[PDB]
């Protein structure tokens, strides 16, 4: 049963920066297995990335993640008002298929 | 456009059962896999299982394995899931997310694709125990 | 209804998201898709760049003959401006039956590229597969998805299969 | 901010090869077509899925 | 100012008379004469200094 | 060894390059010219009942 | 690197000299080459003829308008000069689209005269014959150059061969 | 001579009145013909038409610039008729080139709706039929006019055949 650690902590920043999250496995499977949702309250997640390495449909560009073998990133080139949410890590590499603890995101 | 309707809300004992439904449209129900994700209240998403409606195969993870159930009517182009010896650890948000792509194997334990994931999420129901 | 698949000759496939041409089948392990990445790619190089050839790209630059502010003489005025509205019918005429051109020859074109891509699938399988006249081939062989990627990817060894296929085709 | 043709009632700068705007203008402006649209087809033809 | 009153310097043109330039602008209503008249084959001139480059 | 018949078509080292529809650098075997741009520095006047003013 | 005798779909061959299209063939004798002189001949009639249907047959004289050495008034000489322009920019733009639509078809024109051979062969041999896949037949009988001249010269009659051929085409 | 029912890429049929496209046959009860009137309407629909959208619809109205009682002076009449007889040349030269290119793709298109029709034909029989080469099938087995009808109507089960048919094929 693969399971996945996320970088700890809120990662709290200001608007404008860039921010880094990272999602790590305990064994190594091909980059195409995993993709990244983000989940805000009151509403249905949403897909973000597929494969790790491309956008879902009509995503912002200023989304983009990536990672090989063990360790896998995302990164947020710049933060709006508007993407303050938390953000998952999910695994197709083996049954069962696994989702990760979650990172939040807060405001300074 | 595509879009996934489910049931409302609901509040059952302990020990009863509980079948939520998931309904779809704008497109063929039978290709693409269903995910079934719940979420207790301060919990992470947990995943339940995913059934092929081409032909029924189904696949659970080991927590809910003997209890959760699932089955698929296409005349009606709906999705269920059956949840029986409710313990009062099983209050959450039950979601139901139709894949994005079109294989399949006729028992998804064992399918190998390339990149996939839940899309047309559809909206989530509260059950209450 | 349940099951069954259909090629071109029946409809569209709308479920294709990622090229213009492609592939599927359906076997004892399941079906799938995939789509033909070198002919879809050469047919968008073709068509989307029809736009730029329409520019014209011998510029001249051209000056006022009539003055926006005062009244001309009536006698030249009228030569004036009855040449042009005889050169703006030459070309209102000219671009409406130019583009119907290029429009039909890409519904024409792209048609056939596709009969093309069935005709090489065809020749490739030989005496091991029919075709049962929905744009498919019925292969008489058990082969797995190492043998559907083969079909596509144009490693297809026909003479290994063909006593196996034979003895099923004519029913021993 | 840049352009190479004129009218009346402003300026033209654009890279479709026809125009509508006005007949009277100055410079290398794109050739005059009395129509309000004409569209060009970059696709292929549709013909969607059976119910 | 109108174009014609660059050559006769009228009044209202009179701060540009001479100069050089590479697009001239010319706008709705401009003063040419002060005091009333006219010119002989105005069109022509008008026309031979919207070409002129100075 | 087992017979064959084989069908082809002819082709050259080295072409021309012609525009079309669909393409910019299209490739062929053999083309033409179709604009003029030589003449006559002379006054040809065969058959003409000219008349010829000078000064 | 030895054999091999591909033909179209693989290549144009660089060794015709005397035709447009032709055969090729390789036997128990040795290997050949023979040019088709029908439909060569029709493709060539056709095409080479296209700068004459190109020339305009509706001939009208035209006179001088300008001076080329007095002097002619600004107010018509300018319209004079845009009318010209703007003349010339239908002339050049018609003839580069004009030319550009009879390049396109000659191409699709004579690719299509070499599929129409093909088929021709192909029903020709009829159930003696299987096509390898890179533009020719593989024949299941041994005949000679008699034979090949028959195929090029459609008076095959497959009728006498058949028995001799399902033999080894199905290998008994 | 007697006999003999020789299709299409032998020659045209001189007692079809009835449509475009159509069949015939021959077995043991009799001949007969009959059209196919799909194909032939489709074809008719799209040719027909062609007429009214070689006219202009963009109506413009034109005026009088010359009078036809009176003189004019010769420096602008000439410039006037100069103009309309480089304006007349255009159209004229538009006309011949333009229309050139509907005949052109109607002779092409509407020969290749006749072989799509042929090879429709050719993938409902599957194995129980084989082309002769004069545009035509030649049935194994004995089928009446119960069948004929059938294959024209797009409801033949090559299924139940099959096994009376490839005995005669293959010649036991
Ligand atoms: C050259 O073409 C122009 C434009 O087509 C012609 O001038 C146009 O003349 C008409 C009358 O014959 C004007 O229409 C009237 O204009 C005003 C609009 O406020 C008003 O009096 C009426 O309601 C009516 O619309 C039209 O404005 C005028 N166009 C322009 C741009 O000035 C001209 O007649 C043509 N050639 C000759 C020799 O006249
Ligand atoms: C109408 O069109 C003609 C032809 O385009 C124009 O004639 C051209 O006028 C320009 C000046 O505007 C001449 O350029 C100059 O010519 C001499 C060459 O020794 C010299 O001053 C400069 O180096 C410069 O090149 C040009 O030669 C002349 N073309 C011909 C063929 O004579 C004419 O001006 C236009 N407008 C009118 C109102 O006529
Ligand atoms: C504008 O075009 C018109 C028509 O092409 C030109 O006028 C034509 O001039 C010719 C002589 O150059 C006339 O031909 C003669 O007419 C009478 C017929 O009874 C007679 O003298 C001769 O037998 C000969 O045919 C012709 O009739 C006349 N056409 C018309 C309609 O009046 C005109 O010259 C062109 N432009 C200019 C600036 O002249
Ligand atoms: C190559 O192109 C040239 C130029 O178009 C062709 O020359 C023509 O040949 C035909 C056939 O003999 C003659 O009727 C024409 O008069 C020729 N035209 C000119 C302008 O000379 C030539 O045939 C083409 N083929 C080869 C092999 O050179
Ligand atoms: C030859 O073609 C013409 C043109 O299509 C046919 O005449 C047309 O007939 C249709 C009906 O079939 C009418 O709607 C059109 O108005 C006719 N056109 C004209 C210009 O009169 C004509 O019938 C055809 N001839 C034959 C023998 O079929
Ligand atoms: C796919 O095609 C490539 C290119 O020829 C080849 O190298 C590769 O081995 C092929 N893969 C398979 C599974 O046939
Ligand atoms: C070649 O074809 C011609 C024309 O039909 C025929 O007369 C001649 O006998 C044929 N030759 C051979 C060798 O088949
Ligand atoms: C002819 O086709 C129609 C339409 O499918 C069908 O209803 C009818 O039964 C057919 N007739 C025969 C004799 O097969």
């Amino acid at each position: 049963e693969i399971v996945l650690t996320q970088s700890p902590g809120t990662l709290s920043l200001s608007p404008g920066e860039r921010a880094t999250l990272s999602c790590r496995a305990s064994q190594s499977f091909s980059s195409t297995y995993l993709a990244w949702y983000q989940h805000k309250p009151g509403q249905a997640p949403r897909l973000l990335i597929y494969g790790s390495s491309r956008r879902a449909t009509g995503i912002p560009d200023r989304f983009s993640g990536s990672g090989s073998g063990t360790d896998f990133t995302l990164t947020i080139s710049r933060l709006e008002p508007e993407d303050f949410a938390v953000y998952y890590c999910q695994q197709f590499g083996s049954s069962p298929r696994t989702f990760g603890q979650g990172t939040k995101l807060e405001v300074k | 456009q595509v879009q996934l309707v489910q049931s409302g809300a609901e509040v059952k004992k302990p020990g009863a059962s509980v079948k939520v439904s998931c309904k779809a449209s704008g497109y063929i129900f039978i290709d693409y896999y269903i995910h079934w994700v719940r979420q207790a209240p301060g919990q992470g998403l947990e995943w339940m299982g995913w059934i092929n409606p081409n032909r029924g195969g189904t696949d659970y993870a080991q927590k809910f394995q003997g209890r959760v159930t699932m089955t698929s009517d296409t005349s009606i182009g709906t999705a269920f899931l059956e949840l029986t010896r409710l313990k009062s650890d099983d209050t959450a948000v039950y979601y139901c997310a139709r894949d994005r792509i079109w294989g399949g194997n006729w028992n998804p334990q064992k399918d190998d694709y390339g990149d996939r994931g839940g899309d047309y999420w559809g909206q989530g129901t509260l059950v209450t125990v | 209804l349940f099951g069954a698949i259909a090629g071109f000759l029946e409809n569209g496939w709308e479920g294709m998201v990622d090229g213009w041409y492609g592939f599927r089948h359906q076997n004892a392990q399941g079906t799938g898709q995939a789509a033909d990445y070198k002919s879809t790619q050469a047919a968008i190089d073709q068509i989307t760049g029809k736009l730029n050839r329409l520019v014209e790209k011998t510029n001249t630059e051209f000056e006022s003959i009539e003055s926006e502010f005062s009244e001309i003489e009536h006698q030249i005025g009228n030569v004036i401006n009855w040449t042009k509205d005889s050169i703006t019918d030459i070309w209102t005429y000219q671009a409406e039956l130019l583009v119907a051109m290029e429009n039909q020859h890409t519904i024409d074109m792209a048609d056939s590229e596709m009969l093309n891509l069935y005709e090489r699938v065809r020749k490739q399988l030989r005496q091991n597969a029919e075709e049962d006249g929905k744009g498919c081939f019925e292969i008489y062989h058990a082969c797995d998805d190492s043998c559907m990627e083969s079909i596509r990817n144009n490693t297809y060894d026909h003479s290994q299969y063909r006593e196996e296929a034979l003895l099923n085709r004519l029913n021993i | 901010c840049e352009s190479k043709c004129f009218w009346r009632g402003g300026s033209i700068n654009t890279r479709l090869p026809f125009q509508n705007l006005s007949p009277r203008t100055v410079g290398q402006c794109p050739k005059y077509v009395n129509r309000r649209s004409l569209m060009l087809a970059t696709g292929m033809r549709n013909v969607p899925e059976l119910i | 100012c109108h174009p014609i009153g660059m050559l006769i310097g009228t009044p209202a043109c009179d701060l540009h008379l001479t100069g050089m330039w590479d697009t001239l602008i010319e706008r709705e209503n401009a003063i040419a004469y002060c005091y009333p008249g006219a010119t002989v084959n105005v069109e022509a001139l008008r026309q031979k200094i919207m070409e002129s480059g100075g | 060894g087992l017979d064959k018949i084989c069908l082809g078509h002819h082709a050259v080292a080295n072409g021309t390059i012609v525009k079309t529809l669909t393409n910019e650098q299209e490739e062929v075997t053999n083309a033409t010219e179709t604009v003029e741009s030589t003449g006559i520095n002379r006054l040809c006047m065969k058959g003409r009942k000219h008349k010829d003013l000078g000064n």
